RNA sequence: AUAUACCGCCAUCUUCAGCAAACCCUGAUGAAGGCUACAAAGUAAGCGCAAGUACCCACGUAAAGACGUUAGGUCAAGGUGUAGCC
């Protein structure tokens, strides 16, 4: 939920010097437009809706014996021993 | 600053009070909070006002 | 079975900080209390004013430092001065971090009157002291 | 007061400078309310 | 590389000579080859008895003397590879005696409660980087309850060589070097002790002369 | 509207002492089990009992009492999922 948000961001489009703007080079408290707003809110609606279909990605799992059921599964090569000894 | 004075300490005094432990029933289980205060006497003899 | 401050024991995996692994029957045995005011000495007016006072500094402080609270906070009072004990992780630039400083000083203080001196500590981490 | 205290978070929250989590919340469970329901 | 003393005595046959320090006349008025009753025996080791006299079983002494040959050959070697040889016993008789013949040279015994999963689970019971031992030296592979040792399994299990006086109740299978004999009378104990430290104290310092020889070289 | 979605707060067995991660072993490598100090496979961080602490002490009384049971109690302390009205 928090990911996005970042510490700048505000409904009423605002600047600010110390962060949401390149730093101290405009040092004036500056807002968008709402015609400029109207393109960065749909433009996060779009990235928040970017990471769901990312989350609602189908990932390919192998199939052992069957579906549903931990057939013929590999799992990964085994852990190693804590003084050397890979497998 | 030389001036002449005496420390002792006055009793202590807890307030005690009480309330419910649950939100609902269950009366008959409490939880009481207390509140001490500490005192200190420090009293100064014989001084200027400035 | 109270449910207080417990953090419950659930697996090795909770990190704990050492204020939350204490329950309210330690408070004054092995913690503190985080607001220092004199509302609560008896006899003395004026209490309430400043508990919700500090009430809404804990919510203030916790959502314009967002993410970067290790532990609660330390409020101090002494009379018309407060000063705010703050640990925070070094995530942040500290650049956000001195802008958010005085917008808070002078906001704090135009709202409440009085002079406020919100003092952090940087913290790599938040600190472990209980793996349950 | 709670109007002073409630009408100045609000205008943080859009001005960009206080983060209340519970209407962080809230309104998004909304809009997933709206995209269904409603 | 100083890999020819490492297999030069391998070439060998008794490189230390460890036959003087023994022979069959020193094991008889040791009284290694008196045994059990012979309703006490177990069933793997009548290839090592003679025979029985008067429901006791006597050991095949020459049959003893070739196993013990090869026997101190092996902790001769494996005190000269310099690795760690372990005196297992649980006794109580001679428990002052075995942590003696320990003390004596420079290697390591056990002759209390064995904990359970000492040699296997090592890497948990001490820090996790243990050099784990690589030759014991079972002195009574029973316990005092008259099974046998659980080390006997869990050596065998952790792939690492056992030397062994095996009695005529102990089962023989697990022990990689048996040594049929004996272990319940203290002359017999006496001279098994005085022979692993005699066997393995010529190992050291024929490690030290040789070592000191190629550094010569 | 649902305490049979919950957080939050507690009741209870509790006038209990256990619960247990990560290992190791035995059961022909089955569910499982792991006790014998003249000791045969158990080792165990962590939590709890315990110890400390409060009141008048070292005692007593409070406080504490895990993991679980009873889908125990509360959408009416407050918040909140879902369903509903506007
Ligand atoms: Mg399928
Ligand atoms: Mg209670
Ligand atoms: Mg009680
Ligand atoms: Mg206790
Ligand atoms: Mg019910
Ligand atoms: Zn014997």
């Amino acid at each position: 939920l928090n990911r996005g948000q970042i510490i700048g961001e505000g409904r009423y489009g605002f600047l600010w010097p110390g962060l949401n703007v390149p730093l101290m080079k405009v040092q004036t408290i500056a807002q968008r437009s709402k015609e400029e707003q109207e393109k960065v809110e749909a433009d996060m609606i779009q990235q928040r809706e970017e990471w769901d279909r990312k989350k609602k990605m189908k990932v390919k799992r192998e199939r052992g014996w069957s579906g549903n059921s931990w057939g013929g599964i590999s799992l990964g090569p085994p852990d190693p021993g804590p003084c050397g000894e890979t497998y | 600053l030389g001036i002449s004075i005496k420390v002792h300490e006055p009793p202590r005094k807890i307030e005690r009070f009480t309330l419910l432990q649950s939100v609902h029933i269950y009366k008959k289980h409490r939880v009481q909070y207390e509140m001490r205060t500490l005192y200190r006497c420090l009293e100064l003899e014989h001084l200027t006002g400035s | 079975k109270n449910r207080a401050a417990r953090v419950r024991v659930s697996k090795g995996d909770k990190p704990v900080t050492y204020e939350e692994a204490h329950a309210p029957h330690y408070i004054a045995h092995r913690k503190g209390w985080l607001s220092l005011h004199t509302g609560n000495l008896d006899g003395e007016d004026h209490a309430a004013e400043r508990t919700v006072e500090d009430v809404f500094l804990r919510k203030f402080m916790w959502g314009t430092f967002p993410g970067c609270l290790a532990d609660q906070l330390v409020l101090k009072r002494r009379g018309n001065q407060l000063e705010i004990c703050a640990v925070v992780l070094r995530q942040l630039s500290p650049h956000k971090y001195y802008f958010l400083v005085g917008y808070s000083e002078t906001l704090l203080s135009y709202f409440y009157k009085c002079p406020v001196r919100l003092h952090l500590q940087t913290v790599p981490s938040k600190v472990v002291y209980k793996y349950l | 007061n709670h109007h002073t205290y409630a009408e100045l978070m609000q205008t943080l929250r859009f001005l960009g400078l206080y983060r209340d989590e519970h209407q962080d919340f809230m309104d998004e469970q909304k809009r997933l309310k709206k995209l269904r329901g409603k | 590389f100083n890999d020819k003393i490492l297999n030069e005595p391998l070439k060998h046959s008794d490189f230390f000579n460890v036959k003087e320090l023994f022979s069959v006349r020193s094991l008889f008025d040791a009284r290694v080859h008196l045994g059990h009753k012979a309703g006490c025996r177990h069933r793997f080791m009548e290839p090592y008895i003679f025979g029985s006299r008067l429901d006791h079983d006597i050991i095949d002494l020459e049959q003893t003397a070739t196993h013990l040959q090869l026997a101190l050959n092996f902790t001769a070697h494996m005190a000269y590879r310099k690795g760690i040889i372990l005196f297992i016993s649980r006794n109580r008789q001679f428990s002052y005696l075995i942590e003696n013949m320990a003390r004596d040279c420079g290697e390591y015994a056990h002759t209390r409660y064995f904990r359970g999963g000492m040699l296997t689970n090592a890497r948990l019971l001490f820090g996790p980087t243990v050099r784990l031992p690589d030759l014991i030296i079972f002195l009574h592979t029973l316990n005092n309850i008259f099974e046998p040792h659980v080390a006997v399994r869990d050596a065998a299990k952790m792939n690492i060589p056992t030397v062994g006086i095996v009695d005529t109740n102990c089962n023989p299978c697990l022990i990689t070097y048996p040594v049929p004999g004996n272990d319940d009378s203290p002359l017999a104990v006496h001279l098994y002790c005085r022979l692993f430290q005699t066997a393995i104290t010529r190992a050291k310092e024929k490690r030290q002369q040789v070592e000191a020889l190629y550094r010569l070289q």
